[PDB]
């Protein structure tokens, strides 16, 4: 649902109410109906409320970055003149209530209304199409309330303590109704560890197996539960069949729960459960009593001492620079490192000082907002202030925002903040331009066929083995391995097969593969599709937005482009290799990078020669070929650290990156075919893109890479 | 002063003892005023009978297990905590039940004196085995609300006495919710929805009637300052 | 729209225009803050839009040399002796000297107690240096800051971005009908209000002869008198109120320079852009979620936040080949209930209520000729209606506004006026409405926190203290620690201290925290106003000590504890909240982004000439732009029929438009979309470029 | 202060300003 | 179905609708064409009855044709052939 | 050429297409968006656009 | 405790009074206090001026020559009037004063059956040219009702609507003190502070709130 101002609804549905009221004989003719509508007669409102019966209406917010920027709701008449937005769909909209406005559209035809109702309904779009993580998340206030609800505070009121000889434990409770009665009085608190018998909730899998046996349903049998009453209340909001969780409800815990819910339950169920979670979190957020004053922002007592000790570390350095032993750049770097260490130590002291019940500590630890660096900037040590050119001022601030800045420290902080605020305006414009180019290049990639019956595919690393011998899970699995289709059977030690070909390759498939000891699997991707036009459904794999197999006519090219270019505004450069939006833009333009890295051409030992102003490299072939010499390797570049660190005379790979930086895609192409370029481009863009903490499935980039490599050149006429 | 729209009270039963009462339409702001008051008075006003203390032979200081039966004693405490009873006499009545040998001990084995009745004969209590003998004593008293365990004053006389938390209230759980139905042409009234779960001894209709009765008496106590004092009026029935 | 906006529009430094650089021409380096900006141009006051850094505001102490270069004053210290002689330096003259810190430990003899002092070096570097070699010092704190940012209390405790946005929202507050002075502020408010020019100031001293709402007669000492003619209910350039209420009596004496009357946003001659509202910082049931703000109905009922808004509607009758257009009541085919509030002269009676669609002036133009439909002839034959040879293009109230009329101004040639050549009547009508506060109106503090009104819930459903006073405005707690604007929490606590009053027990000497606290600040009556310079204000220890002793007003009730939080009772359920929350008086202001001037919708309005797309804007009937970026989203959804609908028939295809409207009115199925007209326009344009473009059926 | 009709605004300012704005 | 009752425009659950249709786009067109048929029947009720047959389920008081189409789809009262 | 001319360097691609006498197919996404035709994705393809609908025999017999 | 609660009175001041209700059930004190508080602050019938008319001025945004204030502040001054009426039909007040001096709320002439409880409130100030002639419309009502439109009714052009706040109750508060004894003899003792706006006694306001709530709960009691 979504709210809608009465006047705006009247103006939108003018012909609709016109007909619906001239039919009910309120107005004799159409002209009289128009006159009533413009005068806003009282009879108009009733028929207006009548005509909005199940009529979908689209809501949009400029800028519309990704697909979920337009959502079809159902409108409810509301007084005032403000469109009422559901709080959950804000994150998908990137909408905020500082004064942002929203545009409203009205579908007309039966086809248009059907498309709005079935395709673009808000309750049907929970998972983000980019990475698959839910976008209808319980947000800041809701997650704070849920976190406070399920905390297990030791030594609380009405705690369960065993006793003998004199009186029983007197902490156990019969039913959650009894627990609610006790909580209504002062005897029992919400976050007190107690023991309850439960009948309407499914016990966890291990308890179910140990006690209930094979027939372990929830509704009938009762079971002991060592939990808090708040956890019981929270679990009551989940669907009936869901097992009891009994966990501290951090943001990622709810993430796993809702992801599993969307994976293994119908869409209406997960929508209703998310609504229930929002309501419960909002109710408990106010009861949590999170509120901040100066007493809540305490300072570390050790800070001054630290701010003294490092100060001495500064002074001697300055004195040494006064002696001429340390140059200006050396002094600046030494001061920068000393003050970085001082900031880290002050942050550690602040962490060790803050109690875990402090409102700011639970705000940051709930996963709701901010990071501890923000609190350190609040109280303790602000940090290092940057320069307009991008350097670090050797004389940093020492106080913090809580203590109050002076004139000059505020001046330099303003320097840095103005730089940061100014860069974003250009950054987001460049992101929009990149998104437009990405949409234009991949517009021809749409699913046409269900399956192309190909055998070519893409190998994925999938938790390579450790030297000691074990299956260490690869960190990047939900990006590359998940949501694929196996191109070849996964068979261990030439024995039984574990996962057959053409499988969805979900979580059970993955942990089965890891248990079997298999690490290498070839999945069917879009880089090997045999369809002449577009990509087949099986090759594209599972669609992230719905979690099921992709449809037959879905336009995955535009979805990929929008997913790649949506979180582009969150990209930032580090402190001659670029690593921000310019880096990914130059990767997607297939141009020569600034930090060019020459690569080997023939397998063999190397010849390193320290030249003047520039180093020299010569790869001597292992066969009767020419000794390939690279000339322009300036002294600025550093030698690659691959395998001990590379040195002269070591055996190198046919396309080994000799010099640090970023290899040009054309060179690695003409040296190692198209597959190596696909691997390199995907890995580099993913490394640049996730260094900010942004997750995108690999096939979205794979579509663009395929569109890059579609064409071929001509050598002979 | 005529409200001009009579609020109504409509119920749709769900189970044998479960119902939802809907009250609509209401003067804006009154939904919470009625809802919270009804929710509190429902579980804190209706008189009811419940157990107060328990004693069983074979345990005097070992508050973990009792021989003959296999399950612990806290299970027995919970089971006879979840007993519905009706008593017409205010004195503590004594409940007895004695089973010999292997078998299933249920609440129906309780022998009630006249004036004390149990409405759940078929509730499991224990699983005796190995020619076990189990004798159970209960103390039943009537009152109101929900009272935690009360320490046994006669510890010396009754050392086997064990205090237990007591569900006096005949209703188990009531929740309330306020919606904002039908606001535009009827100046922003709201709807109250109450969901009630009571013990099978009494019906939710009677529970609501008694709660309304006691609340009406309590509020007419406040009204009995001016016999005539103009306010709101409701209308015909 | 308030005195501060007028003050800041002048004394503002721009960089675009003839001889300047455009925003596209502007690089990243220019937008940055130079070290020479200190004392000359404020580094905080600059708009957040594309023009960030391009345009700024002058400092508070800045001076313009007779040579065009900018220049700032600074005291000169000699051998560690601070002089009163004020000398003015430009940006280049600062490098060859060493200026000291604004707030330095001065001992009144010119000597800083420590040798090392924060100084600004030649290249803008800040560093330690012994005292004997420094030669200059700042004249005062808040020298680097402008006048719009000098009004922010506890500025030094705020992030630069939030201070920037707070300074920008100070510019766009609205003038309320009472304009209560702020409890916690800065000394710059008085000067800013005084020299803004919109408060009446007695030029010459003397006794007041007589006082009235329209005018004040003041008798000077030298016999003669002077009459200040007060300006009442004047429309500002942004359609706000500019009333001027005198604040003097019939027998008082006023000195030259004293404020005589208050402007729109001034109380007792000092700036007052908002109201003092009690604040609880708890997150309440999600109605204050994501920067949303909830208010009590007391503000609506007591008219605490309500603004008088005035609009003007010009309309001119001009000569035409058809003849002349008459401002007359001979308006064709109109009823009488809508003719009740017009004079025979043809315009609305003064003091009459109008609303959207009502007629304002009756101006009738000779229609000339057209195709009289035969159906029109049968129509007149059924009723005896005249042909009505003239066209009634009268002036009507545009969509979505109402209110009473304030004044009518009429000019005409027979009034021997200097009308433009061609027009011979011109009448302008002023309509005003007392716009109350509702949902969607933007409210903000002067510390960067902003938000729209999530809801206005009644006084019952408000958390109230043990005394029973309901809180007025509730803001979320999840924004302040992340967004780094903790200064306004300190403002809240200081405001509560200033409201409840305080006294520091000077029985056994002054306490340790109050040793540096000045006298006359150890005692404060209830509702006492305080001040805080932006960079030299109340410290944490002083504020904590003030919070410790906060004597109650009437009953014996210390509502807030030593740490600022207070117990408060829920108004919804009734039980007390489990944990105390911070409460206190905060200065809030209503911004000029009201929802009434921000809601727009259309079904079938006008269309453009070349392409048949509907126009855009609020003056015209508008229509939201469905750009290509939203086309990307709709294509990604896989919705094709919706996209084609939004493109062809809903926007472009003229026959499609009329057929769709007929079908929906007739209750018939919407027909098949046609071909967009803009594509045909493009085809003809491309053909005109000597490009043979033909579309082939097969 | 130094304004004839200035309301009594108590100030926390520590040092004095040699010149008025 | 263990879910609680749906409300508003989601009265026919979306997944039970997708159960009877290969893909959601086919479902959209399947609903739209039957909605057009329902509206055409409503227009031609008084005149000569054509091949189109109206709501096979009893409509409410007054209802959009699209909701009638969706309810008919959920009840398996219609058949469709993929292109 | 219609898609390319609406993306970047309009004059250059327009001149090149005029010289080459390039015959656009009007088949892609942006071309159909421009000319008002159904986009060739989602509910625009012939598999879904040409869905035949009719009630079952028992359902119409029960009418 | 098997007893029944009672109600007493403790009149500290002519308008502020305390009512003690004991014994209550554990936890019922807060809920009962809130239930009284909401209906006291919302649905206590009273009287307030709803529309004024001044002969000189035609609308709400000008000034009458002679007075220091303006009509848009005259209305703000008048909005704090405290009048009491017992007849439901509307009735007109009258204010008429010429010459210098401060016109106060006690200068208005009340017809039979209406009393002005704030005779000392400042309305405006006049001078030699001062001539004030105001007509007020007073009728009984409940709660806060915004200004009606003179075009909605058959109202003269000169009629000026005024926001109406019929609420004699100024502020209320509750506080309890539970016993919470181990001997299960726990009860709540509610203390309710009521202060009204000099129109009706706080006891009368509490009686009216009880009369407004008794039948609403009887709605539940009549189900059976
Ligand atoms: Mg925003
Ligand atoms: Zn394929």
């Amino acid at each position: 649902q979504c709210g809608l101002p009465k006047l705006m609804a009247l103006e939108l549905f003018k012909p609709f109410v016109m007909k619906r009221l001239v039919d009910l004989n309120h107005a004799q003719n159409i002209k009289s109906a128009k006159r009533m509508v413009e005068r806003q007669r009282p009879q108009v409102w009733d028929v207006l409320e009548e005509v909005i019966a199940e009529h979908p209406v689209l809501l949009n917010r400029a800028p519309t970055l990704h697909r979920l920027g337009i959502q079809a709701f159902e409108p409810m008449l509301v007084e005032g003149k403000a469109i009422q937005l559901h709080p959950l769909v804000c994150e998908a909209f990137n909408a905020d209530f500082d004064g942002d406005q929203m545009a409203v559209h009205l579908p007309l035809s039966a086809e248009a209304q059907a498309e709005a109702r079935i395709l673009m309904l808000s309750s049907n779009n929970i998972l983000s199409p980019a990475s698959g993580r839910p976008l209808a998340m319980p947000r800041l206030d809701m997650v704070t309330g849920l976190y406070y609800l399920t905390t297990e505070v030791p030594g609380d009121t009405g705690e369960y303590q065993p006793a003998s000889g004199d009186h029983p434990e007197t902490g156990v409770y019969s039913s959650p109704a009894e627990a609610i009665m006790a909580a209504d009085r002062g005897v029992l608190s919400v976050r007190a560890k107690i023991k309850v018998r439960l009948t309407q909730l499914r016990p966890p899998v291990e308890i179910e197996a140990e006690l209930f046996g094979h027939s372990g349903w929830q509704p009938g049998d009762a079971w002991m539960a060592e939990t808090t009453l708040g956890r019981v209340m929270f679990n009551e909001l989940l669907p009936l069949g869901y097992p009891f969780v009994n966990k501290q409800m951090h943001k990622k815990v709810q993430a796993a729960i809702i992801n599993d819910l969307a994976e293994r339950y119908p869409m209406i169920v997960v929508a209703q459960t998310v609504d229930k979670l929002k309501d419960a979190g909002f109710y408990w957020a106010t009861r949590s009593g999170v509120t901040v004053s100066m007493a809540d922002v305490l300072v570390p007592p050790r800070k001054k001492e630290i701010l003294d000790h490092y100060e001495e570390r500064a002074d001697k350095v300055e004195k040494q620079f006064q002696r001429g032993a340390l140059n200006h750049d050396e002094r600046n770097e030494a001061l920068v490192e000393i003050w970085k260490e001082a900031t880290d130590e002050v942050g550690q002291a602040l962490r060790e000082h803050y109690p875990d019940d402090n409102p700011i500590i639970t705000i940051v630890d709930s996963g709701a907002t901010g990071n501890f660096t923000q609190t350190r900037t609040l109280a303790g040590m602000k940090g290092l202030v940057t320069n307009p050119k991008g350097e670090f001022i050797p004389r940093p601030v020492k106080s913090s925002f809580r203590e109050g800045l002076t004139v000059l420290e505020y001046f330099i902080n303003t320097h840095g903040a103005r730089k940061g605020l100014a860069d974003t305006a250009l950054r987001t414009a460049d992101s929009g331009y990149l998104t437009r180019r990405l949409v234009d290049v991949s517009q021809d990639v749409i699913v046409r066929e269900h399956d192309c019956q190909t055998e070519r595919g893409i190998v994925v690393e999938l938790a390579e083995r450790a030297p000691d011998g074990t299956l260490i899970r690869d960190p990047y699995i939900e990006t590359s391995a998940y949501a694929r289709t196996l191109g070849t059977d996964a068979v261990d030690e030439a024995g039984n097969v574990i996962v057959e070909r053409g499988q969805d390759l979900g979580d059970p498939e993955i942990d089965a593969l890891l248990a079997a000891g298999i690490t290498q699997v070839k999945v069917r991707s879009v880089l090997t599709c045999a369809t002449s036009t577009g990509v087949c459904a099986t090759c594209y794999g599972r669609s992230m937005a719905t979690g099921k197999l992709v449809d037959i006519g879905e336009a995955v090219g535009i979805v990929a482009a929008q997913s790649i270019g949506e979180p582009g505004t969150q990209l930032t450069m580090r402190t001659d290799i670029t690593g921000g939006l310019p880096r990914v833009q130059e990767l997607f333009e297939a141009r020569v990078p600034r930090g060019k890295a020459p690569i080997a051409d023939v397998t063999g030992r190397v010849r390193l020669e320290d030249g003047e102003r520039f180093y020299k490299i010569t790869i001597v072939p292992d066969d009767g070929g020419e000794e390939v010499v690279y000339d322009k390797i300036s002294k600025r570049q550093r030698l690659r650290v691959f395998k001990r660190v590379l040195s002269d005379g070591d055996h190198v790979e046919v396309g080994q990156q000799l010099m640090e930086g970023s290899a040009d895609p054309h060179e690695v192409l003409r040296v190692q075919g198209p597959r190596e370029v696909q691997i390199h481009l995907v890995r580099e863009v993913q490394e640049v893109y996730r260094a900010q903490g942004v997750s995108i499935h690999d096939k979205h980039i794979e579509v663009i890479v395929r569109q890059m490599l579609r064409r071929v050149t001509i050598i002979d006429s | 002063m005529l409200i001009s729209q009579r609020p109504t009270l409509s119920e749709d039963v769900l189970t044998d003892n479960r119902s939802q009462f809907v009250i609509e339409p209401l003067e804006p702001g009154f939904g919470y005023t009625l809802g919270n008051s009804l929710r509190r008075t429902l579980l804190s006003s209706i008189p009811g009978a419940a157990v107060t203390s328990i004693r069983i032979d074979g345990v005097l200081h070992e508050f973990t297990t009792v021989p003959g039966v296999k399950e612990d004693v806290t299970e027995i405490i919970l089971n006879l905590k979840s007993l519905v009873v009706s008593s017409e006499e205010d004195e503590p009545v004594t409940m007895y039940l004695r089973k010999q040998g292997p078998g299933e001990v249920t609440a129906g084995d309780i022998v009630p004196p006249a004036g004390v009745t149990v409405h759940n004969p078929g509730m499991h209590i224990a699983t005796l085995n190995d020619k076990g003998k189990l004798e159970v004593e209960l103390v039943v008293e009537r009152g109101r609300g929900y009272v935690p365990a009360v320490q046994n004053r006669a510890s010396g006389a009754e050392i086997g006495r064990i205090p237990v938390d007591s569900i006096y209230s005949p209703v188990l759980k009531v929740t309330y919710k306020v919606d904002a139905t039908r606001v535009e042409q009827r100046t922003d009234f709201d709807k109250l929805i109450l969901d009630v779960e009571t013990k099978n001894s009494i019906s939710p209709r009677d529970a609501l009637a008694s709660a309304g009765k006691t609340l009406v008496e309590l509020f007419g106590l406040a009204r009995e300052l001016n016999v005539e004092a103009e306010g709101i009026e409701i209308g015909p029935s | 729209n308030n005195p501060l906006s007028g003050l800041t529009h002048k004394r503002r430094l721009s960089a675009l225009g003839p001889g300047g650089l455009s925003r596209e021409r502007a690089g990243l380096e220019v937008r940055d803050v130079h070290p020479s900006h200190y004392g000359r141009m404020c580094p905080i006051e600059t708009p957040e839009g594309p023009n960030i850094g391009l345009i700024g505001s002058l400092s508070v102490y800045a001076r313009v040399n007779p040579f065009g270069f900018i220049e700032t004053p600074y005291r000169k210290v000699v051998d560690g002796v601070v002089s009163d002689e004020i000398v003015y330096l430009t940006a280049d003259e600062e490098d060859r000297h060493v200026v000291a810190q604004a707030n330095s430990p001065i001992d009144a003899d010119g000597r800083f107690v420590e040798p090392r002092v924060l100084v600004r070096r030649k290249a803008g570097e800040v560093e330690y240096v012994p005292s004997s070699e420094v030669d200059y010092m700042d004249v005062s704190p808040r020298q680097m800051v402008s006048v719009a940012t000098a009004m922010i209390p506890f500025l030094e405790h705020d992030d630069a971005n939030r201070a920037l946005m707070g300074a920008n929202m100070q510019r766009q507050a609205v003038p309320l009908v009472r304009s209560e002075a702020p409890l916690v502020g800065t000394g710059m408010e008085l000067r800013a209000a005084i020299d803004a020019g919109d408060v009446v100031v007695a030029e010459e001293s003397g006794v007041i002869e007589e006082v009235s709402a329209d005018y004040i007669t003041v008798m000077h000492d030298n016999g003669t008198r002077r009459t200040y003619r007060m300006r009442k209910f004047a429309r500002s350039n942004h359609g706000t109120c500019a009333n001027q209420c005198p604040i003097v009596d019939a027998g008082d004496r006023v000195e030259a320079g004293q404020v005589i009357a208050d402007g729109p946003c001034t109380d007792d001659g000092e700036m007052a852009l908002g109201k003092n509202l009690l604040v609880a910082i708890m997150p309440w049931e999600g109605h204050n979620y994501e920067d949303a703000i909830i208010l009590s109905n007391r503000l609506v009922e007591e008219d605490v936040l309500t603004s008088i808004h005035i609009e003007e509607h010009e309309i001119d009758a001009r000569d035409t080949k058809l003849g002349a257009e008459e401002i007359t009541r001979d308006i064709p085919n109109i009823s009488d209930e809508v003719l009740a509030d017009l004079d025979e002269r043809g315009i609305v009676r003064i003091g009459a209520e109008v609303r959207d669609g009502d007629i304002l002036v009756g101006k009738v133009t000779p229609k000339g000729e057209t195709e009289l439909t035969p159906e029109e002839r049968l129509l007149r034959a059924i009723f005896g209606e005249k042909a009505r040879e003239v066209r009634d293009t009268s002036l009507k109230v545009p969509h979505g506004e109402s209110g009473k009329v304030i004044g009518i101004r009429v000019f005409s040639r027979e009034d021997e006026d200097e009308l433009p050549a061609g027009v011979n009547e011109l009448v302008r009508v002023y309509v005003a409405q007392k716009r109350k506060i509702s949902d969607g109106d933007k409210l903000a503090g002067r510390h960067g926190n902003k938000g729209v009104i999530g809801k206005i819930l009644p006084v019952e459903d408000m958390p109230f203290l043990a005394d029973g006073t309901p809180v007025d405005i509730i803001l979320n707690t999840h924004g302040v620690p992340r967004r780094m604007n903790i200064g306004q929490i300190l403002e809240t606590h200081l405001g509560w201290c200033a409201h409840s009053g305080w006294k520091v027990d000077a029985a056994k000497g002054v306490p340790d925290w109050a040793a540096r606290l000045p006298d006359e600040l150890l005692e404060a009556q209830p509702n006492a106003i305080v001040s805080t310079p932006v960079f030299d204000g109340a410290q944490e220890a002083e504020l904590q000590g003030l919070l410790s002793c906060t004597l109650p007003n009437r009953d014996g009730d210390v509502l807030v504890d030593a740490d600022g939080k207070a117990m408060l009772f829920d108004g919804r359920s009734g039980e007390p909240f489990p944990y105390p929350v911070t409460v206190g008086y905060m200065y809030i202001m209503k911004l000029h982004h009201l929802v009434d001037d921000k809601i727009h919708a259309r079904s079938t309005g006008p269309y453009s000439m070349i392409t048949q797309q509907p126009l855009g804007g609020k003056a015209q009937f508008g229509g939201q732009r469905f750009g290509e970026m939203e086309c990307w989203a709709m294509q990604a959804y896989g919705a094709a029929y919706t996209l084609q609908e939004l493109l062809t028939i809903k926007s472009d295809d003229t026959v499609g438009r009329v057929k769709v409207y007929e079908a929906i009115v007739k209750g018939e199925n919407i027909p098949e979309p046609g071909i967009p007209e803009s594509f045909k326009v493009l085809l003809k344009e491309l053909q005109s470029l000597c490009l043979n473009v033909e579309v082939l059926s097969s | 202060n130094s304004v004839p009709g200035a309301p009594n605004r108590v100030s926390f300012a520590k040092l004095r300003e040699p010149l008025e704005v | 179905g263990g879910y609680d009752t749906p409300l508003g425009i989601t009265n026919p659950p979306i997944d039970e609708l997708l159960d009877r249709v290969s893909s959601k786009y086919a479902l959209v067109i399947y609903a739209a064409k039957r909605a057009r048929q329902i509206n055409d029947y409503y227009n031609q009720l008084g005149e000569g009855i054509l091949e189109y047959v109206g709501p096979l389920v009893e409509p409410g008081l007054q209802e959009k044709p699209l909701s009638i189409a969706l309810r008919e789809i959920h009840a398996d009262l219609l058949e469709h052939t993929e292109g | 050429w219609l898609s390319a001319a609406s993306f970047q360097e309009t004059t250059r691609v327009l001149t090149d297409a005029a010289i080459n006498c390039r015959s656009d197919k009007l088949n892609g996404l942006k071309e159909n968006v421009i000319i008002g035709k159904l986009i060739p994705a989602g509910t625009g393809i012939n598999r879904y656009r040409n869905i035949a609908v009719q009630p079952t025999e028992e359902a119409r017999a029960a009418a």
